[PDB]
């Protein structure tokens, strides 16, 4: 059980970085789905 | 989140272009037979030929 040792590291080493609280989307995919909406 | 939000402008289309129908209805002349006559013809007999036609 909690092998806690998943093959996804391969994005914490530089493709992305430790405690940055960055977003879920895109600015522009909010501002589409807003438009998409009138 | 309402319907109203996303018709705005076919509405706009609509009501624009029975504007235009409405306006054509009365506007347009409903007379035929644009008749003309020639350069010499005597109205006092020019007007023979209105009565007659």
């Amino acid at each position: 059980p909690a092998p806690s040792a998943n093959p996804a590291k391969i994005f914490i080493r530089r493709f992305f970085s430790a405690g940055v609280a960055k977003n879920v989307v895109s600015y522009s995919n909010v501002m589409a789905a807003q438009r998409a909406m009138e | 989140n309402t319907p109203l939000q996303a018709i705005g402008v076919p509405v706009a289309l609509y009501d624009a272009l029975m504007a235009r129908a409405i306006d054509s209805a009365d506007g347009t002349p409903n007379s035929k037979w644009l008749v003309t006559a020639s350069r010499d013809l005597d109205d006092g007999q020019a007007k023979e030929v209105k009565e007659g036609i």
